[PDB]
């Protein structure tokens, strides 16, 4: 009855759908072909068929044929529907105007088209998940006014936000702040909740631990398939202690404008290093704390910690959980708000991580995730403000927004919008008086 | 399942005959565009026989 | 990698344009409110107006039950 | 279901697109009679960029072969992949221009433009979603540059919202292969400012510096040239037709190279050229192939960064490799040289892979540079021009053949306008 | 040879182009005879 | 005993009738020369369509009534040439070539006769008639002008009998003619005083339906037309075939038509699927029921988002369950996209068959477990009559084509009168869908 | 059923004519004896349009070959195809016209006119339902134009509720194959526009363009030129002798092409014509097809339609094709060409479809377009005419015949009225 539906947008949607989605086939006992070798934990992301095929909740949406056409001639043909996989003729070419204005408004019919017949066919429906690359101009342009739309036609169903932000060192373009800049209005008023990571980061954490000397896209997104993985499996299995959708909502944001998390993943350990390391519950739980095993370039010494989630899965025990909590609470090298006193939420799943073939991760028998949700993002806000307000004073590449269909006022109200988005952190994290 | 596969296999026996008379057409038509070059080669030999006839 | 099993295998012969679909209907036919008198081997779903049609312009037809 | 429609103008631009037809023919698999015979179901993903279909599986260039001498028809007709344009798409005056372009822009060239825009309308309402015009052209003679400039204003005011790139084989230094190549390029350079979406200046001092000391070749024919230029112009363009994580079309290049409208000119470079003495003594590595790109020797044009900044950099890889050695490589260079890049733009450098490599070859690269360092060809021009022109050398030829006298004091107070802008942007700093 | 507009070819190497009279006057009367000869004689 | 006689007129009439009967022979088990093999009574099914002979031949209750032969020869030499009745493929000699006036005026009333005397014959063999069903389209000459006349003739003759009215309208783009204005006003009044049930399809929505959900890249009109006898037999099988809850002609129309001038309802069908997507889909009651009901699987190139329904009628074939219809239309009944006028608060009629739809071999649908055919009455027809009246007022602005119309008989009165009739036809719609 | 009659007037007519019943003899397997040859049992079930059948299973076509000197008609009969012809059908004087429209109108014409419609009268008369009659000649002669118009007149007085249709054709701007030309072409004018329902104008300078650019060949012969006009006249007809999706005869295109009847003068296109060396670099669809029936290169008249207005358009295709594709393309033509065409009459583009495509090609299309620009061809006549007239050269060999010079000024008048009524919808 509980069911998700995944929305991948870009190039970037794409490929960590077709990495989601491998993960998923191969967690639920799936073919590629779509027929179970043979219990309904599927039916949260598959559908039943007349033909006795499992059929997945997700919509790929591209502004151009050349990576979907890719899925269309792998190995998952055969269990995509022909029509889930929406493309355009011509893409927005890093451009937020093309992407919102002249050429999503062709396939916005389309989208949300198919967007209705899953709902329709949605029983009870949890929430849209949400995966988007800011720097990208589809990711950028084409998800606005679908999340527009969304709100529009759905009152109050959750839409979860798994977006791609710029590295502060390197990137793949040049207008990827301008493409940045004008999403955080789409991202503030139109979102739920907003998990954001940055390649760099996930580099960091692949050469440091994985002991991978050459990751690529493929590597990164395994393990962002891992953390979605994480997330749903509560709703997806039985365990102690179930974690909804809503409840770690309800648990992590105390405040409306207040909706970005860390995610952060553990162990993340070779299969060499796992086997002379004793993995415990603290073991684990000690990680996601570290500084260097975080998924953003950004340090929450900082910041404050205002609200945290653990997400157990596999052999753990609720007395070692509580101890490692203890055992974290003492130490001074972490801050909390003096007004969260109570400040963490406890979810235990009893079915193990699932390895895949020729990946990278280690077969083990538990594993944690934490949405942290702290002070320490509007150092990340400010070190791409600095970009932005330095390429935006000579008017670069603005001429090619312009006269694309909007006006240049957009700029400056997405800009003062941000703005009051950082100011807000800083006396929200400020001490009571 | 097995009405649908039988369904597909029927359409694909259609288009390999297609495919096939499509290819037979295209022989034809190579055969003919040959035959017209050959023809066009031996009219502009004769025609510069005669005028060397003529000279 | 590894080895995929294929499509099942199917246990009676199948062959559209000529082979009727299960319905709830099909296997209760006999039982059903609704369905008229059952004499033809292709489907118990086609009408047979024996008994409704009058006396005068009636063709030799069996009557149900008899 | 991005068609690209090919353009050649003059004799250098037959020579160079009969050059680089061939080049990519063999890269898509095409024997010289138009046939398809490949090893690969991914060779004809995506062939409708640059090939229409015909019958019996043939495939015919989008492309159009505009001269006014017709000896280069024939030899480009008689050469080994001459049987695979249609026959329709040469277009031959019949009298020449004779390196004049009054004569190219208005006497001669005037009357071809009908028969040339009729061809060019027939295979441009062809394509389903057409994506763009390209030229190839040198701005020293007298088809190309004179009636080539002619094309492109008639072109982009009937097709406005498209994308127009253009190969032009601007002047040499030191060469001069013709006396009034000044004047052409000065009235070639004030019309392609405002009528060209991306320009691609190709220098024949840089291709013979090139091709003598990196290759070690002791004849450099033209046809080494016309190969090295075809590199690039199949480089520039794998995206659209080879499948990769991160893929980048001319429009997403024109976006990220062109932050003002008259700042379009570009110079190229290729990575992996080396010597047959050199081939096994190197290793095929990422920065390996940075190095040799941004090194200033393997510029296409006769212009030294080391004089300018980079306004801004594009890189375009081809073959199995890693994002994070080229994302580390390129913020490396970015951070090394740190006086060679303009202030006012965070992350000048914009990078794409394509995943297909060249035939024999495992790794390869392609720069695009816009930078500072273009004014100095355009200074060099103008001052040329400007000796000429206070004396009045050889201008009855222009003025008899329908030229006013003040044509060249604009195409003079536009190019010194340019080179303002230029220096401007140059000297600009991040207090404003 | 299919019958089409470009298809047509004729001899080049013939000599007599005679044409013959197959219509004609008797006394007053409009006579149509066989043509038993082609042109040129053949 | 229930009984229907086919009227098909003109050359889309003619290939209609060829789709249609092809559909109807390989659904009662006739061979093309027209006997069951399978006589191993008791069955009575063809009884709607199929006259039955003592020597053991089954011929249709069908008239191809048609002003040209290059059509009618078509039948009489292809496949069915030894099924049809030598006399019921009524030709002329010269067609009427776009004209109203030569269809109506002078071409037409040279055989008149005929098909009245044919039609008398049939209505005769009859022993209980539920109506006729005219196939005609309105562009061309035929179509147009000898149809109204045949109607004419046809409500004196018989006076409470059902003439249903399957007719193709003019496409609001594309279009084969030029006089196809002309033509399509002056069947307006026709269409208005002696019909029945007035079906209009149009060929350009069902070009986009094969091409959208067949993935036909090249439809003909063979794939249009075995669409269209789809609906016919989905309309037909509740008197053909056993149900649960059976509809009859006149029930639906009690249940459709409110006021005698509107009698114009929109005819849909689901699934229209391929068998390359019939793998990948589970053709559940709730989930055919929405496909009748989106714009863009409405066969007419109107928008019913804009107008007010009026009345349903639904009809379900196959492995359906009551429950499952009355959930499905509880969630219809809910979403406010969907507008009902005020005065019809049960809004909704409901037919269930048990017998699955038939497939035909080389055919394109699939074969499915179930199917429905909704036939709605709404108010969004008057943007589509619109659409054409504007062509036609461009066109009689300045008197074009009026010469034509004029020699051959009419006055050039009727222009004016028919354009006025549609006039009035488009005020009452507006007014109806005011609501109070 | 529906047959059609076909007369052929001057050296004009017949050289196009004999060329055309070789053309049709091919499409329905007829051998130069006459007898069947053929291998579909569908060639044979409209026949009776064209042939009459004999004994023995031959048949002889309905054509009448009419002119005033058997020069010509002697060269038609020891061609090929010249045994097919009934020898009673050949009606011929003994004096020629020499190039004068009175002598073949009033003087030398008038007595031949008496034998010629005892030959019409038999052939129209043993027909089931006549549809109409056809005509081949030229507005530059004597016999085509002088005595091609006088049996226009006493045929249309005799048959008035027909389909009169006529291949003319017309002068060349720039060739002038006779001096008189333009008295001739004017006199000829004034007569087509009151007793003509469809006229398609050819031009022989337009015929010279196709086999130089289009079909590339080194030595185009009249044998060529008589190929392309022949392939247009039985495009046209082929609805009424092959079964098709969408069929129109001649009456329905004239129906759907002539707003007003002043109007009816036409440019003719064939389609798949292309020359030896690219014929593997082409691609058969039916954009192909399109895109070379509405080219400007490709009309058989020497009048840019650029120039003008499209009234009204048609198309005839052969062969077999989907309906979509060809409704499609015309419609895509109309909407980026918003200035070609008028704008009170919408969809402009009549759409006719047959099965049978000519012998070895696959698809086909013959084009009918009636545009304001057929102005051009009046206009460049009648400032030649008034140019000889007002000096009044060559005068004494048309008013020494009889004829009256207030009939060269009413010829004028309504031929300069003609191209005002074109003006006013452009
Ligand atoms: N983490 C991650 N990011 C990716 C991946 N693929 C692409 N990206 C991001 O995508 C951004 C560029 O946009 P693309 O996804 O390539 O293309 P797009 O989002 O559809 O935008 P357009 O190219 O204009 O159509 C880069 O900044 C990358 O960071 C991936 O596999 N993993
Ligand atoms: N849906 C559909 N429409 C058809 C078909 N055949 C013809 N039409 C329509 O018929 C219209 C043209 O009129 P026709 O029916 O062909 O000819 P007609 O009714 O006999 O009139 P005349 O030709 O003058 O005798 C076109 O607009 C087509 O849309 C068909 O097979 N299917
Ligand atoms: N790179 C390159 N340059 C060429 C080639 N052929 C000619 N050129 C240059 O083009 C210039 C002469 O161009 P020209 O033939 O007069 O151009 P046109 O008048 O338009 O035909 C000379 O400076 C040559 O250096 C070639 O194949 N490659
Ligand atoms: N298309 C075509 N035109 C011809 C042919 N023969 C003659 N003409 C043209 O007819 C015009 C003169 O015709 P003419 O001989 O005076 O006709 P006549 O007086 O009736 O015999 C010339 O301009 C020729 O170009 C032919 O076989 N085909
Ligand atoms: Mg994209
Ligand atoms: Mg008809």
């Amino acid at each position: 009855m509980r069911e998700c539906i995944s929305i991948h947008v870009g190039q970037a949607g794409v490929q960590i759908g077709n990495a989601c989605w491998e993960l998923y086939c191969l967690e639920h006992g799936i073919q590629p072909d779509g027929q179970m070798p043979s219990d309904d934990s599927f039916n949260t992301f598959f559908s039943e068929t007349g033909a006795g095929k499992h059929v997945p909740r997700a919509v790929f949406v591209d502004l151009e044929p050349t990576v979907i056409d890719e899925v269309r001639t792998g190995t998952y043909r055969q269990l995509f529907h022909p029509e889930q996989l929406i493309t355009g003729k011509e893409d927005a070419a890093n451009n937020y105007a093309r992407g919102h204005y002249t050429i999503g408004k062709e396939i916005i019919d389309l989208v949300l088209d198919r967007i209705r017949k899953l709902a329709d066919q949605c029983t009870g429906l949890q929430g849209f998940l949400v995966f988007h690359s800011f720097g990208g101009g589809t990711g950028s342009g084409f998800t606005s006014l679908l999340m527009e739309r969304l709100s529009v036609d759905y009152g109050k169903k959750s839409k979860l936000e798994f977006s791609i932000y710029p590295a502060p060192q390197v990137s793949t373009a040049v207008v990827e702040p301008y493409n940045s800049i004008l999403t955080t209005h789409t991202t503030l008023e139109h979102s739920d909740c907003a998990f954001m990571v940055d390649n760099e980061a996930i580099y960091d954490i692949c050469r440091r631990n994985l002991d991978i000397e050459r990751p690529t896209y493929t590597n990164l997104n395994r393990l962002i398939g891992q953390i979605v993985s994480s997330i749903t499996a509560s709703l997806r299995f039985d365990g102690a202690l179930n974690v909804d959708l809503t409840e770690f909502q309800t648990n992590l944001v105390p405040y409306p404008r207040i909706h970005f998390p860390l995610a952060t993943y553990a162990p993340v350990i070779s299969a060499e290093k796992a086997y002379h390391e004793q993995l415990s519950v603290a073991e684990i739980t000690n990680a996601c704390f570290e500084p260097a095993n975080q998924m953003v370039k950004c340090d929450p010494r900082h910041g404050k910690y205002m609200a945290c989630c653990l997400l157990y899965r596999g052999d753990v025990v609720p007395k070692d959980v509580n101890a490692a909590i203890a055992t974290i609470k003492t130490k001074r090298t972490i801050q909390f708000v003096d007004w969260c006193p109570t400040g963490f939420k406890v979810g235990i799943n009893y079915q193990p991580p699932t390895v895949v073939p020729g990946g990278d991760l280690a077969k083990v028998q538990r594993a944690v995730c934490m949405l942290s949700n702290t002070t320490a993002i509007a150092e990340a806000w400010a070190r791409l403000d600095h970009k932005f307000d330095l390429m935006y004073a000579k008017r670069a590449f603005v001429h090619w927004y312009v006269g694309e269909g909007m006006e240049e006022g957009e700029f400056s109200e997405a800009r003062e919008d941000m703005a009051a988005l950082e100011k807000d952190y800083e006396e929200v994290g400020v001490d009571s008086v | 399942r097995e009405w649908s596969l039988q369904q597909q296999r029927e359409w694909k026996n259609a288009r390999a005959e297609q495919k096939c008379a499509e290819a037979l057409y295209t022989e034809t038509r190579l055969q003919f565009d040959e035959t017209a070059k050959h023809l066009q080669k031996l009219e502009s030999t004769t025609r510069k026989a005669v005028c060397a006839s003529v000279k | 990698e590894l080895a995929q099993a294929g499509t099942p295998a199917p246990t009676k012969p199948h062959d559209y344009r000529q082979e009727q679909p299960e319905t709830f209907w099909i296997q209760r036919a006999p039982q059903l409110p609704g369905v008229s008198n059952i004499r033809t081997l292709d489907t118990p779903f086609r009408k047979n107006c024996s008994f409704s049609t009058p006396v005068p312009l009636s063709l030799g037809k069996l009557l149900p039950y008899e | 279901m991005r068609e690209i429609v090919h353009l050649q103008a003059g004799q250098c631009g037959n020579q160079i697109g009969a050059k680089f037809w061939e080049v990519i023919s063999d890269e898509h698999g095409i024997d010289p009679t138009g046939t398809y015979h490949g090893d690969s179901d991914l060779q004809l993903e995506r062939i409708n960029v640059y090939y229409n279909e015909a019958t019996g599986g043939k495939y015919v260039p989008r492309a159009v072969l505009v001269d006014l001498e017709p000896g280069t028809m024939d030899s480009v007709r008689s050469g080994p992949f001459g049987q695979i344009f249609r026959p329709d798409n040469f277009v031959f005056g019949q009298s020449g221009a004779g390196n004049n372009w009054a004569k190219g822009h208005y006497t001669e060239g005037a009357e071809l433009v009908d028969s040339v825009l009729d061809v060019v309308r027939k295979e441009a309402e062809s394509c389903d979603c057409l994506q763009g015009f390209q030229l190839t052209h040198s701005l020293g003679g007298g088809t190309g540059s004179g009636m080539g400039t002619l094309l492109i204003s008639k072109i982009r005011e009937e097709y406005p919202d498209r994308i127009m790139n253009t190969f032009s084989v601007v002047p040499s230094p030191k060469v001069s292969d013709t006396v009034v190549e000044p004047y052409n390029a000065t009235l070639s350079v004030h019309q392609l400012v405002e009528n060209t979406d991306e320009t691609y200046c190709i220098d024949n001092e840089a291709l013979y510096d090139i091709c003598f000391r990196t290759l070690k070749l002791t004849t450099p024919t033209y046809g080494d040239l016309n190969h090295l230029v075809s590199a690039t112009m199949s480089g520039v363009t794998t995206c659209l037709r080879f499948p990769g994580q991160l893929n980048a079309d001319l429009r997403k290049l024109a976006v990220n190279m062109v932050p003002f409208p008259r700042l379009h000119f570009f110079m190229p470079g290729f990575a992996p050229l080396t010597s047959r003495g050199s081939q096994q003594y190197r290793a095929l590595t990422v920065p390996e192939l940075t190095q040799q790109m941004f090194d200033a020797k393997n510029m296409m044009a006769a212009c030294d960064p080391r004089h300018g900044r980079y306004l801004t950099v594009a890189a375009v890889f081809r073959g199995r490799m890693s994002m994070k050695e080229v994302d580390e490589q390129m913020l490396n260079v970015q951070n090394k040289n740190s006086s060679y890049f303009v202030e006012w733009i965070p992350n000048n450098v914009k990078t794409a892979v394509c995943d297909i490599p060249p035939r024999g070859l495992k790794m390869s690269a392609t720069f695009i540079g816009n930078s500072t360092a273009i004014q100095e060809l355009f200074k060099r021009i103008s001052e040329q021009f400007t000796a000429m022109f206070r004396r009045k050398a050889f201008l009855h030829w222009y003025t008899g053949e329908g030229m006013d006298e003040m044509e060249f004091t604009e195409a003079e107070s536009n190019m010194n306008d340019l080179v303002s802008e230029y220096q401007q942007y140059q000297d600009a700093t991040a207090e404003e | 040879l299919p019958f089409l507009p470009g298809t047509s070819f004729k001899d080049s190497t013939k000599t007599a182009f005679h044409r013959s009279q197959t219509l004609s006057y008797r006394n007053g009367y409009a006579i149509v005879r066989r043509p038993t000869v082609g042109i040129g004689g053949d």
